[PDB]
RNA sequence: GUGGGAGAGGGUGGUGGAAUUCCCGGAGUAGCGGUGAAAUGCGCAGAUACCGGGAGGAACGCCGAUGGCGAAGGCAGCCACCUGGUCCACCCGUGACGCUGAGGCGCGAAAGCGUGGGGAGCAAACCGGAUUAGAUACCCGGGUAGUCCACGCCCUAAACGAUGCGCGCUAGGUCUCUGGGUCUCCUGGGGGCCGAAGCUAACGCGUUAAGCGCGCCGCCUGGGGAGUACGGCCGCAAGGC
């Protein structure tokens, strides 16, 4: 019961999966869902409809604490990335700002033979 | 869409300590301008590109920014 | 003997005394390297871009110096040393190549 | 480094008569100045390549320079290494 | 020589931020990851996703180019120091001091060797999961040498423009980097594209010749046998000429 009301949702999206997490303001997180959670299993848990359902779980369970007003961070590219947030939109959280944090190395690391 | 230095008076292109002039050569991240937005010359762009990056090292610019709307 | 624009930025944190202190040290540190002072600038409270050792802000004060270039390096190996000078750069003069002329 | 100064020095002390910039005596010195700091220098700095080859070169030069004012005045010759500390 | 410049040319120190990984911490469930689809794998000893701090190695996004530098290999964060090449203007100095260059000597990507460090990500070998008529190869999950630094070897290559260096000559147009000018233009030095004459078996090349010439060095003489054998020299070896 940590009464918040106001707070920040991530959304991680990936080729693969897609999840998404609701935290305060300061970011410690609230309660969060994924495709995986949603029922879904295989490669079926990366597609947008997936994306949609997961947004969907955490914004109702945003709901049972409280949740109204909803600050919006994308990290991540892939199907169903921007599902998730007009599934959100759809939601009755009312979403304040989206901003677009998918990280990028400065030219650091080397990556897998899959990516080169 | 006109270009960066269509709209500036004279400015030293060296002046790194000098921000008000130089956010004008950035993104909405932290990216310096391509040379097709700022409108410089070659000696121009890479004089520029320096002294951003020296200032970005004494903490006057940001190295990278997070991206609204979309 | 070269032309140099040292940079010193530091905690916002400091009082009087403190301040006093730091720049009193700095003042110590150019005379003792051979480092003459042309002149100097003090912006002092500034914005920073990003956070700097977990603050949002920084001090700053420039320095027009005259000084022998096989020094310099320890001269800034020497600035540095205390906590609470947060960065130093330093640079060769350079003439103001200008732009939009 | 070489101040214009420090160097018009060397210029002032080889010159065959006033004025005189291009003459063989003062290619001759303004070289060996240039190849003893570059050899001060490849001593620490032992990995440095590029630079090393610039030696070579210079030191090809002043050689040309020499077997010249040998072939052509023995005298300005014998003087000139004397000066210098070589061959 | 004087004056003016452009530059990831080099060597040494220092330093900055993004990211990956790992450690600590808070919050927080039930998954995550991954593929065509799966499975190995990781996760109630609390993962993934999110926030704060910490440690460490490696590589520098945007700028960045159809760009720059170097003889070649090669060379991209920022700063300082040490240093190489090179372009232009002035027409000042010397007075043929020039070109090429068997041999020698130096440099020489990656992999590889020796000694000692360092080791985050990647990852030959390897251990596994899967696909398939069978992986043992492609796909997935781990992973050691190695990759990184010091010193000393190794001398290879599609080390390529598959085009040896230097000089003179022979329409132009166009784009471009860097100088100087009386700055629509002109003049010099690079980088590209069309194309005069000419060359070429054709493809093509064409003031950055593959054209017209002179100098000098290297190399070729059907295809295999064969970069093999033998001998020599170098090398700790692998192996090289
Ligand atoms: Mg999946
Ligand atoms: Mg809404
Ligand atoms: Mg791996
Ligand atoms: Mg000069
Ligand atoms: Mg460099
Ligand atoms: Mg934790
Ligand atoms: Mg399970
Ligand atoms: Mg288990
Ligand atoms: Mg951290
Ligand atoms: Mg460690
Ligand atoms: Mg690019
Ligand atoms: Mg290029
Ligand atoms: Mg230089
Ligand atoms: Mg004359
Ligand atoms: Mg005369
Ligand atoms: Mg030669
Ligand atoms: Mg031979
Ligand atoms: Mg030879
Ligand atoms: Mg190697
Ligand atoms: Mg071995
Ligand atoms: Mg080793
Ligand atoms: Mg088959
Ligand atoms: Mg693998
Ligand atoms: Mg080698
Ligand atoms: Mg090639
Ligand atoms: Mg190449
Ligand atoms: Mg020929
Ligand atoms: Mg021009
Ligand atoms: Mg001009
Ligand atoms: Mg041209
Ligand atoms: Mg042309
Ligand atoms: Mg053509
Ligand atoms: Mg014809
Ligand atoms: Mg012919
Ligand atoms: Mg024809
Ligand atoms: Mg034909
Ligand atoms: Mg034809
Ligand atoms: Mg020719
Ligand atoms: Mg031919
Ligand atoms: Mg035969
Ligand atoms: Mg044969
Ligand atoms: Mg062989
Ligand atoms: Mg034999
Ligand atoms: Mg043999
Ligand atoms: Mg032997
Ligand atoms: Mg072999």
């Amino acid at each position: 019961k940590r009464q918040v009301a106001s707070g920040r949702a991530y959304i991680h999206a990936s080729y693969n999966n897609t999840i998404v997490t609701i935290t305060d303001p300061d970011g410690n997180p609230i309660t969060w869902s994924s495709g995986g959670v949603i029922g879904y299993k295989g490669s079926r848990k990366g597609t947008p409809y997936a994306a949609q359902l997961a947004a969907l779980d955490a914004a109702k369970k945003a709901m049972a604490y409280g949740m109204q007003s909803v600050d919006v961070i994308v990290r991540g590219t892939g199907a169903g990335r921007e599902q998730a947030i007009r599934a959100l939109q759809a939601s009755g959280l009312q979403v304040k700002s989206i901003v677009d944090d998918t990280p990028v190395p400065h030219n650091g690391c080397r990556p897998k033979k899959k990516f080169r | 869409k006109a270009k960066v230095k269509a709209t500036l008076g004279e400015f030293d292109l060296r002046d790194y300590r000098n921000v008000e002039v130089l956010k004008r050569f950035l993104s909405e991240t932290g990216k310096i301008l391509p040379r097709r937005r700022t409108g410089l010359s070659a000696k121009e762009q890479r004089i520029l590109a320096k002294t951003i990056k020296r200032a970005r090292i004494l903490g006057l610019l940001p190295f990278t920014e997070k991206l609204v709307r979309k | 003997m070269r032309r140099y624009e040292v940079n010193i930025v530091l905690n916002p944190n400091l009082d009087q005394s403190q301040l006093a202190l730091e720049k009193e040290i700095i003042q110590r540190a150019l005379e003792n390297y051979g480092a003459r002072v042309e002149k100097v600038e003090e912006l002092g409270l500034r914005r920073l871009a990003y956070p700097i050792a977990k603050d949002p802000q920084g001090y700053f004060l420039w320095y027009q110096v005259e000084m022998p270039e096989d020094r310099v390096n320890d001269l800034a190996r020497e600035l540095r040393i205390r906590d609470n000078v947060r960065r130093v750069m330093v640079v060769k003069s350079q003439e103001p190549f200008l732009a939009n002329a | 480094p070489i101040t214009k100064e420090e160097k018009q020095k060397v210029i002032q002390e080889f010159a065959r008569f006033p004025g005189d910039t291009g003459s063989t005596e003062v290619q001759v010195a303004l070289l060996t100045l240039r190849i003893n700091r570059l050899s001060e220098h490849l001593k620490v700095h032992k990995k440095d390549h590029h630079s090393h080859r610039g030696l070579l070169m210079m030191v090809g030069q002043r050689r040309r320079l020499l077997r010249y004012l040998q072939r052509e005045d023995p005298e300005r010759y014998r003087a000139l290494i004397e000066k210098l500390g070589i061959r």
